[PDB]
């Protein structure tokens, strides 16, 4: 089964600045990856799908890229509503597994 | 005959396509390691196999995925073998005439 | 509207069994698959299976001991988890989420909440949080109300029916002698209150009750 | 009849090979990962795609460049339908004929 | 070949405990593994077939996963008959090789 790790687990920046948050694959899985916001006591809530394709509805500074082991999620100028837990998951084998997440500090 | 029996073909190729798309995803998830596990890309994997291309990107690793395979691959060669002995059918009247 | 309604919460006593229910409404395709998800209080997202509506096929990570079994009702576009001889290590939220055959989740549920445990249920009281008639207040005042001695978790508080947002701090749940208590803060401008009312509503789904408590100045 | 639609098969199959080879590369640069990305090797998949050879070294990820594929497919299976069955109705002449 | 590597060792738990073996193999080798249970003085019994299948007649407390290079045979409640040494075998690719062997202690 898939490996998804993310890390580092925290990350603190500070407002209006870039962030990014890393998801490496432990095979090649192309760009079957997709992005979850989690805020406090709230559900997981859909980003980017397929490694950098746009959810409507989700505010333009969020994108994705990568392909193959690596991938990236990155925010232009973090604000605090960016605040929450955020989780990688592939779709690219059977099963589909999630990375262990990555909590964002202003 | 031969046309009705053509057209037919190309219309049931396409039902086994989507059938086959559908049902090669239900027979694969569960299975680990599986890759032809979402519909379109399972649509994709259906027609380079239909056509006999079969670049290797996706293929079926359990039984009734293989299953599923199988009837694809019978239903695309057919409708090609049933095309091709129309037009030899339509040809070789058209020349009896020339 | 929301795409997929789960009950807040389910009590269940250490060996004994519950059927968790996700009842789905939108649109609705054959190509379907509605999953399930775990999440340990602090931990991350576990997957535990997923079921396809249209065909009754159910599919489990095979990493984890099997608790769960899935079904589904096309007719109340229901989905239903089954799960039995329950222990500690099952409490957490258990979300439903609808992938169309795509591979990610587009929606997923509010999460019910299952506690396993052999305590009984019991509603919370609720408490106003006034200030003292020494306080003095500057442009802004807070005023709280106090949730105490409920079981098992969650409970979920909201300031004039969900109207006023802004300014609230709802903390964590303390754990003592079986039971939970928190408050909740809310802070408007001092000249609002008490001219603009300002009420607490605490839902505890486990006990089927939700309550109201309009905080008013200390006589 | 049946040889100039086999000569025209074999004209429209070259230029759907070409087109092909340039509609891949648009369809596929942009798409993270995608290997079927210059002209000359596009050229080569188009021709062991027409072939139905299909080798596995190249071949394309996103939606558009797929259905670029099928129509390739589609055109180098037809010219040899047309192929065959136009040499069919040749012998089946000269052979009323011998 | 395929070198197929069982650590750590020997696993010590406490009754009643779930516990995992691990398997890793040098190359993917699909669900192509099979685990045997070879108690002392016995000879080696077949418990899971292909990564996950189960086997007529073993208990249902024990159970197979993974894929590609990494496996685990899984025991739920152990219990004193589970005392044995475990072996992972891989049929992908020729020569059919065996994990050097994982000891159960309680
Ligand atoms: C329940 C019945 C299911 C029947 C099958 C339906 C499949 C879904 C529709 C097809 C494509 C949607 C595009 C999309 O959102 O996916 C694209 C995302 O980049 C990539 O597409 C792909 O890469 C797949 C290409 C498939 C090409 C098939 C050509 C057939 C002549
Ligand atoms: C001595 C004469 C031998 C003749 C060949 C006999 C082969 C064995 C019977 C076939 C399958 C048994 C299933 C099984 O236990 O294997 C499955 C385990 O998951 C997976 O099956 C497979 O993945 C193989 C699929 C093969 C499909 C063939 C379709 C042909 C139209
Ligand atoms: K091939
Ligand atoms: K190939
Ligand atoms: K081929």
């Amino acid at each position: 089964d898939i490996l998804l790790t993310q890390s580092p687990a925290i990350l603190s920046v500070s407002p209006g600045e870039r962030v990014s948050f890393s998801c490496r694959a432990s095979q090649s899985i192309g760009t079957d990856i997709h992005w979850y916001q989690q805020r406090t006591n709230g559900s997981p809530r859909l980003l980017i799908k397929y490694a950098s394709e746009s959810i409507s509805g989700i505010p333009s500074r969020f994108s994705g890229s990568g392909s193959g082991t690596d991938f990236t999620l990155s925010i232009n100028s973090v604000e605090s509503e960016d605040i929450a837990n955020y989780y990688c998951q592939q779709s690219n084998r059977w099963p589909f597994t999630f990375g262990s997440g990555t909590k964002l500090e202003i | 005959l031969h046309w009705r029996a053509a057209g037919a073909a190309t219309v049931l190729l396409v039902i086994v396509l989507l059938a086959g798309s559908y049902l090669a995803v239900l027979a694969e998830r569960g299975a680990p390691g599986a890759q032809l596990i979402t519909y379109p890309r399972a649509l994709w994997w259906a027609c380079e196999t239909a056509t006999t291309v079969x670049y290797g990107d996706l293929y079926p690793v359990t039984l009734w995925g293989r299953l599923v395979a199988v009837v694809v691959m019978v239903a695309g060669i057919t409708s090609f073998g049933l095309v091709t002995a129309a037009l030899a059918t339509w040809f070789v009247g058209r020349e009896q005439e020339r | 509207q929301v795409q997929l309604q789960q009950p807040g919460a389910e009590l269940v006593k250490p060996g004994a069994s519950v059927k968790l229910s996700c009842k789905a409404s939108g649109y609705t395709f054959t190509s379907d698959w509605i999953h399930w998800v775990k999440q340990r209080p602090g931990h991350g997202l576990e997957w535990i299976g997923e079921i396809i509506p249209s065909y009754g096929r159910a599919n489990y990570n095979e990493k984890i001991q099997k608790k769960a079994t899935l079904t589904a009702d096309k007719s109340s576009s229901t989905a239903f988890m089954q799960l039995s001889s329950l222990t500690s290590e099952d409490s957490a939220v258990y979300y439903c989420a609808r992938e169309r055959g795509d591979g990610y989740f587009a929606v997923w549920g509010a999460g019910t909440t299952v506690t396993v445990s052999s305590a009984k249920t019991t509603p919370p009281s609720v408490y106003p949080l006034a200030p003292g008639s020494a306080a003095q207040t500057n442009s802004m005042v807070t005023l709280g109300c106090l949730v105490k001695g409920y079981f098992p978790e969650p409970v979920t508080v909201t300031w004039n029916s969900g109207s006023l947002s802004s300014g609230v701090h709802t903390f964590p749940a303390v754990l003592q002698s079986d039971l939970y208590t928190l408050s909740s803060s809310v802070t408007v401008p001092s000249s609002s209150w008490p001219s603009e009312t300002v009420t607490c509503n605490v839902a505890h789904p486990a006990s089927s009750t939700k309550v109201d408590k309009k905080i008013v100045p200390r006589d």
